[PDB]
RNA sequence: UAGCUAGUAGGUGGGGUAACGGCUCACCUAGGCGACGAUCCCUAGCUGGUCUGAGAGGAUGACCAGCCACACUGGAACUGAGACACGGUCCAGACUCCUACGGGAGGCAGCAGUGGGGAAUAUUGCACAAUGGGCGCAAGCCUGAUGCAGCCAUGCCGCGUG
RNA sequence: CCCGCAGAAGAAGCACCGGCUAACUCCGUGCCAGCAGCCGCGGUAAUACGGAGGGUGCAAGCGUUAAUCGGAAUUACUGGGCGUAAAGCGCACGCAGGCGGUUUGUUAAGUCAGAUGUGAAAUCCCCGGGCUCAACCUGGGAACUGCAUCUGAUACUGGCAAGCUUGAGUCUCGUAGAGGGGGGUAGAAUUCCAGGUGUAGCGGUGAAAUGCGUAGAGAUCUGGAGGAAUACCGGUGGCGAAGGCGGCCCCCUGGACGAAGACUGACGCUCAGGUGCGAAAGCGUGGGGAGCAAACAGGAUUAGAUACCCUGGUAGUCCACGCCG
RNA sequence: GGCCGCAAGGUUAAAACUCAAAUGAAUUGACGGGGGC
RNA sequence: CUUACCACUUUGUGAUUCAUGACUGGGGUGAAGUCGUAACAAGGUAACCGUAGGGGAACCUGCGGUUGGAUCA
């Protein structure tokens, strides 16, 4: 309060706790699925989420959401996972990018294809 | 304890006014006449008397132009807490120089204009609007 | 796909969020339920689907997706919850009293008063006749013959002692039968001495403190008889009030009451102190058990103290 | 993380340095530092600046420029105006390589490039034509500095696809 | 860089369209599949899921993720708060520290003014110049808000010296007070013991039961023993820093207030660490133990009563000394 | 972890993880084995 | 050839740190299960604070304290 109280010790300010420890401020990583499983959502939602536990190259082990309808992951996969969150998901703060050296894109994805990894259509 | 008589002069001129007083009265002081001197010069207050010798007392006759009180606002910003020195050129303006700054220079007690007007600087005594 | 071709299957067990589902081939599996389902329970004939069993080395979970009508249920009126069903398509149930944890000519007259509403087959069985001293057994027989003369299957078994058992074993051959009653009254350790399961695994077993025992068995779970058919270990309960049941279904679960129908000179008899009550001097001249009619009288009176809720059960 | 410090803090004298100095030694004094944070622990190259912000601030130090430190790890000195020396010397260690098993050789955190790690970052290119630098009277030689080219939508700016 | 030839000829995608937020309809689906930055959507007409048409934005890019600042006054120096939302230590004393009544003199430390030196270049900004424009390069300027030194200024703060009495404190005379510590003592009342009278119940609850009573209870009278607490006064009352303090008296002792006068002369306020005090419960050792009463025993009620109620009842409650804080 | 305590524990005092709330006052109604007429 | 300084190293040890870890303690989140319903109205024995004892569980009881408690001329 006083500034004489400042002076001897002064304002600290609050740090930010990052939503995505694992990434180690890396855009995106490379993991290894090491069990491939269905949750449950919220209250609100009812539904059987796609979710993978993944591996990662540094040490860190989290689960990690599957985008769109399907998906060929199973154990021993190499995915590439982004950062993110799932609000319904309690715990899983990463999604794993469609289309990414283990994971395919969704099948006849027509709109969106970019973000799920599904390349043009030859038309 | 009494740390600042200063803030304490200036508070009293403020409930002074809120109350709708006629006149004030504190325990006098040298530096409390010369700023007593300032806003009488500036027609913030109307007049001000020293009584007195042993315990003298300064006694001020504030002003309601419409009623309302003159010296709308008033606060002291170089506190025993924290001093504060401006050089000449950056000098403050209350409301934009519409009001006063009472500033203590080498030259004694004078306003912001009279201060920045004769290029000196001082410790900032208090802002009266 | 992610989840193999639907079948049917029975419910084992339920645990909240998922269950456990037997399929026919006998392999059991921890199963998620559609929120579309609003009632499941052990027993419950359902249809469900696996999923593809590569994930960890292990399996992943299944989905139930619909339920079969029940045949049967056993059901217990809850306050704040209304009636609720413990265990479906059943067969038989078997009161489950003990001496030492309580001895409640009571809770075994509201039950038979609920399985005679459910048209379930009942039986009793008092366990831990160990405790008891050889005068004491004389003690205890000469009032659990008031069952076995109206007909009642009543035996007495010893858990620890695995002593007279084997009626109860043949009773019990066949059919589908919960095991029902208060906590600590030896359900489950009776269990355990007639499936011989593994050492392995055993149900949970606390031994009573001071005037009541604890509640171990927190579920209600199947398991497959040795000669033939299923038993279900359910938890202990305390309270088997009957407020959902209408106060006249009380005097046809008392089945000594039937010899005495229409026999009341008032025709609303309330059979207390109505004149002309046939069941009144048919207990003044020991025809029937002075203990059953009392209780008969206390729980219609409790229904009167639990119709306070305005919630209903129907 | 509350005490730390005995060459420790001073003095005299000797030695030593290009130079002052516990820089070093003998003796003497018993000091010195610390709550205005010593010591200890973790982290970290610093600055001009960069981003953001109205401003105060906040974050940061990629490119370019100035300073510092390092050259497989540890140590030491020589030569020299300048070094305790990236492409010098000696020793010790680890590793790799040659071996006639007797012993020897090496250091890309220079430019390309390889393996590996990673979500990720380029050619084993051309020329000393220019600007700098070394040597030389000069001619000239050397220069992976530098000037250019190659690759990449990485960014900014411009234009077209009428 | 300029000129010529041919031919529209070789060259458009990405995200979004429930609100925030520019952009909407059909079909499929039906709490499923799925979406989602936040609120959120989906169970039979879904502008929110998937496809299509239409539209919106940006464009050789477009989106997603990561990261920083902003918005965020959300660390509040500019520019926040603490009765109830987060937040006044339980209270007090007090060292360091922060701050400090009024007059005069001196000093010039802070502060202000001037001058000089310096603050690399680039970068940022302004006026221009050159690449066909721009990006980019570039000339000059501005700026670099800083630091240092010297010369002055003396109002304010600091230092020094001399004062002053208004802050603080002392003295004289009195007042009120469950303020504190120690020791006596009193009167009711509870319980117990002994005895006297005397009968059959007592006791307890909503109702009962347990329990006590024919050896004589309960009731009543007399005597005794012990412990604890002080009806009425009594209060919206007083005292104490807080916790707390209640019969009366004595001994020792703290503070507050009032009138008048004298005395000292800023001796003051606050206080990190530190020290002390500190309800009840609890712990150690040793006493004491009437009443009350966790635990425990019992009787009722009840599914149960492990509770509420009843009959008992231990630790404790009290004293001494420590501890707890 | 330190300090303190005979002990019960006290004091100083985090982080990982998780949610989009948690909360204060007041308004209208509803309800109460809350009152009044 | 010796002496001094001294890097490496060897013991006897101490401190500290990392990785792993037998075996565990509590926690968190989901929740459509189970047993009772603890609190919110006087929540049906007012709640809550400190402390002690007891109990499947929310909780019960003692002691002191608070109103952040209703009703009560
Ligand atoms: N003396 C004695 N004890 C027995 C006998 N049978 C069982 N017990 C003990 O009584 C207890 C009963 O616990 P459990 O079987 O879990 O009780 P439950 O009646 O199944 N119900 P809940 O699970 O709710 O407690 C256990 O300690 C068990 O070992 C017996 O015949 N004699
Ligand atoms: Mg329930
Ligand atoms: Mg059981
Ligand atoms: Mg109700
Ligand atoms: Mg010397
Ligand atoms: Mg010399
Ligand atoms: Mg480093
Ligand atoms: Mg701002
Ligand atoms: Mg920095
Ligand atoms: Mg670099
Ligand atoms: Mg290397
Ligand atoms: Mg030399
Ligand atoms: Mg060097
Ligand atoms: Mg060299
Ligand atoms: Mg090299
Ligand atoms: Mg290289
Ligand atoms: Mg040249
Ligand atoms: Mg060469
Ligand atoms: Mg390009
Ligand atoms: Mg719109
Ligand atoms: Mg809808
Ligand atoms: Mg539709
Ligand atoms: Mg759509
Ligand atoms: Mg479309
Ligand atoms: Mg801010
Ligand atoms: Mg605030
Ligand atoms: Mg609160
Ligand atoms: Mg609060
Ligand atoms: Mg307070
Ligand atoms: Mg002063
Ligand atoms: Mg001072
Ligand atoms: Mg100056
Ligand atoms: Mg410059
Ligand atoms: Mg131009
Ligand atoms: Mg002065
Ligand atoms: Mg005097
Ligand atoms: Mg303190
Ligand atoms: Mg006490
Ligand atoms: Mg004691
Ligand atoms: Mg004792
Ligand atoms: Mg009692
Ligand atoms: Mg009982
Ligand atoms: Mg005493
Ligand atoms: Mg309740
Ligand atoms: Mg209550
Ligand atoms: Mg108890
Ligand atoms: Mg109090
Ligand atoms: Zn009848």
């Amino acid at each position: 309060a006083t500034v004489n109280q400042l002076v001897r010790k002064p304002r600290a300010r609050k740090v930010a706790k990052s939503n995505v420890p694992a990434l180690e401020a890396c855009p995106q990583k490379r993991g290894v699925c090491t069990r491939v499983y269905t949750t449950t959502p919220k209250k609100p939602n009812s539904a059987l989420r796609k979710v993978c536990r993944v591996r990662l190259t540094n040490g860190f082990e989290v689960t990690s959401y599957i985008g769109g309808e399907g998906h060929n992951l199973q154990e021993h996969s190499v995915i590439l996972i982004r950062g993110g969150r799932v609000k319904d998901l309690p715990g899983v703060r990463y999604h794993t990018v469609r289309g990414a050296l283990d994971c395919s894109g969704v099948k006849d994805r027509k709109q969106a294809r970019s973000k799920y990894g599904v390349k043009r259509p030859k038309a | 304890s009494m740390q600042d008589p200063i803030a304490d002069m200036l508070t009293r001129i403020r409930n002074g006014q809120a109350a709708n007083k006629a006149a004030v009265t504190m325990p006098s002081s040298k530096l409390k006449v010369a700023i007593a001197n300032v806003l009488k010069e500036e027609g913030f207050i109307e007049d001000f008397k020293v009584e007195g010798d042993t315990k003298p007392e300064l006694e001020l006759t504030l002003k309601y132009f419409q009623g309302k009180a003159v010296v709308e606002s008033i606060q002291r910003v170089s506190r025993p807490g924290l001093r504060i020195y401006k050089r000449k050129d950056e000098l403050p303006k209350v409301m934009a120089g519409l009001g006063i700054a009472v500033v203590s220079t080498s030259k004694g007690v004078m306003t912001d204009r009279a201060a920045r007007q004769a290029g000196l600087g001082g410790e900032i005594i208090c802002y009266v609007a | 796909n992610l989840f193999g071709e639907p079948d049917e299957g029975i419910v084992i067990s339920r645990f909240g969020m998922h269950a456990d589902v037997e399929s026919a081939d006998g392999d059991v599996h921890r199963c998620n339920i559609r929120r579309t389902i609003r009632s499941l329970v052990t027993g419950d004939r359902v249809v469900w689907r696996p999923g593809k069993p590569a994930a960890e080395g292990v399996n992943v979970k299944g989905i139930v997706e619909a339920v079969h009508e029940r045949t049967s249920v056993l059901t217990r009126p809850d306050f704040y919850d209304g009636v609720k069903p413990i265990a479906a398509n059943i067969d038989q149930i078997v009161i489950v009293s003990a001496i030492l944890p309580e001895l409640s000519l009571n809770i075994i007259d509201r039950y038979l008063v609920a399985c005679e509403t459910l048209q379930i087959e009942p039986i009793i069985v008092l366990n831990k006749i160990d405790l008891l001293d050889d005068e004491g057994m004389a003690f205890v027989n000469e009032q659990m013959d008031i069952y076995r003369n109206i007909g009642y299957r009543v035996l007495m078994v010893s858990s620890h002692t695995q002593d007279g058992l084997k009626p109860l074993e043949e009773a019990l051959t066949g059919r589908i039968s919960i095991f029902a009653g208060q906590s600590g009254v030896g359900k489950s350790s009776l269990l355990n001495a007639l499936l011989g399961l593994q050492k392995e695994i055993l149900t949970n077993d606390i031994s009573d403190n001071s005037g009541l025992g604890q509640h171990t068995t927190t579920a209600a779970r199947l398991y497959h008889f040795p000669h033939g058919g299923d038993v279900i270990d359910s938890p202990g309960v305390r309270e088997f009030g009957l407020w959902h049941l209408e106060p006249e279904q009380i005097t046809q679960g008392f089945v000594e009451f039937h010899d005495y129908l229409g026999l009341c000179k008032y025709r609303d008899c309330k059979h207390d102190t109505d004149p002309g009550c046939a069941i009144r001097e048919a207990v003044e001249e020991g025809k029937i058990a002075e203990t059953r009619f009392e209780n008969y009288h206390r729980i219609l009176e409790s229904m009167a103290q639990v119709k306070t809720r305005k919630n209903f059960s129907d």
